[PDB]
């Protein structure tokens, strides 16, 4: 209740929270706090849609490129309302699957000769189809 | 004389979508006497091919008879019976397969098992497991694969699926792989597909490799930049 | 830009700052926003484009409010919404807060887990 989510990121598992401390009485004299909490996973590979990638032991994480917005929003000039471009920074690797996401891949499967190819399921459950 | 009658499988279903019905008769003397033939509850005839093998060492014979059935006529659970006659036989042999019911739906779980740390020290071979467990009915298709080729049907073995004492209703069955010692210590990847009902697209396959799984030690690295940017 | 440490030490107001740079040509508009609804004029100066000296044929300007020590400290947040003819969508909005600047405390926190390869 006393602190304030900024970013939310599932690929990379970051999470992001600041809140403001009345230490002492002086107004001017508030610490300002920014924690940062991040999961790593130890068994993905390079490729999350690729079983046969190498795996992966190096990971970057830059913070001017997770808090950022890049969504138009409207604005009331008292005569008209237009978009506003939020950002001008405006490919990204996904660490860790997501949820809200189904994964898929395509695998050869042979029997009496004949070889039928079918869509797999990566993620142990996910999503249906 | 035995005969020997082997139901659709579910793999055949999928991957030829054709039912068939096979009634297997061996132990036979002459090939110019024998007859296979489907009847249907009802009486209905049903065409069927009948086919002769090779000579057997043992002085028997094989036939096979490949009849085309309907996926209801055995989905419905309706009986059938194949029938075999023969000059030796003074009754003919009559087998009664079909398909059980009053059977629920229970997704499967797969697990591999990396080979043992004191089986690599001889450099001789190693085994790999695939533990498929909690699954009704009992009929399920397991193949394994090397880095996207399917492999020989001759390296890896599977057995017939069994009843688990704890859970009654859910059954289990694993499959062993063996692999030479150096392509294993390479770093080569190998997969286990199992194809079964309850699963939502059908087909699922996990990955297990040197690097992954009872490993000897974590090596990570990390970097954290631009710690000091705009957020807004 | 943020109001300076040694300013809100008086107890008497703040001044925070919208700098536009290097466009061409010579034509801008700014105008300051609060949960909003337009400020009033007064509260803030602009000033005409003045011309940079390290890179020929790009101007600059600037624009400054004036607010209250006790409103800067509750928490308040303000907009400056720039249009300009070379904008892709021809106007743009930045947001400035005391929560969202320069923190004292870093608490980082990494937890390592070989399980845990998705997340929701
Ligand atoms: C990671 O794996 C994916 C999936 O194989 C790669 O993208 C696929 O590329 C093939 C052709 O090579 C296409 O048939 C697929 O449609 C692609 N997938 C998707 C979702 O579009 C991707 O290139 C791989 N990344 C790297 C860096 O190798």
């Amino acid at each position: 209740d006393e602190r304030i989510v900024l970013v939310d990121n599932k690929c990379k598992c970051a999470r992001i929270t600041s809140r403001i401390i009345r230490s002492s009485e002086d107004p001017n004299e508030d610490i300002v706090e920014r924690n940062i909490r991040i999961i790593v996973p130890l068994n993905n590979r390079e490729n999350i849609s690729d079983p046969t990638s190498p795996l992966r032991t190096r990971f970057v994480y830059h913070l001017s490129d997770l808090c950022k917005k890049c969504d138009p929003t409207e604005v009331e000039l008292d005569n008209q309302i237009v978009t506003a471009t939020q950002s001008n920074i405006c490919t990204e690797t996904c660490y860790t699957y997501d949820r809200n996401k189904c994964y898929t891949a395509v695998v050869p499967l042979v029997y009496g000769g004949e070889t039928k190819m079918v869509e797999t399921a990566l993620t142990p459950d996910a999503c249906y189809p | 004389i035995r005969v020997f009658a082997i139901p659709p499988s579910f793999a055949s279903i999928f991957l030829t979508k054709s039912t068939k019905l096979t009634c297997l008769v061996t132990d036979l003397t002459t090939y110019d006497s024998v007859t296979i033939s489907w009847t249907r509850q009802n009486g209905e005839a049903v065409k069927t091919h009948t086919n002769i093998s090779e000579s057997h060492p043992n002085a028997t014979f094989s036939a096979v008879g490949e009849a085309s059935i309907c996926e209801d006529d055995w989905n419905s659970g309706e009986r059938f019976t194949c029938t075999v006659t023969h000059t030796d036989l003074p009754s003919p042999l009559k087998q009664t397969i079909s398909r059980p019911k009053g059977v629920a739906l229970h997704r499967p779980d797969v697990y591999l098992l990396p080979p043992a740390r004191e089986q690599l020290n001889l450099r001789e071979s190693a085994t790999i497991t695939c533990l498929v467990t909690g699954f009704s009915p009992a009929d399920v298709f397991v193949q394994w694969m090397q880095r996207g080729q399917p492999l020989s049907p001759e390296k890896y073995v599977t057995s017939a699926p069994m009843p688990e004492p704890q859970a009654p209703g859910r059954y289990f069955a694993h499959s062993i792989l063996t692999v030479s010692e150096e392509e294993w210590n390479t770093g080569e990847t190998y997969t286990c597909v199992v194809a079964h009902e309850a699963l939502p697209n059908r087909v699922t396959e996990r990955t297990v490799d040197k690097s992954t799984g009872k490993p000897t030690l974590y090596n990570v690295s990390l970097v954290m930049s631009d710690t000091a940017g705009t957020c807004y």
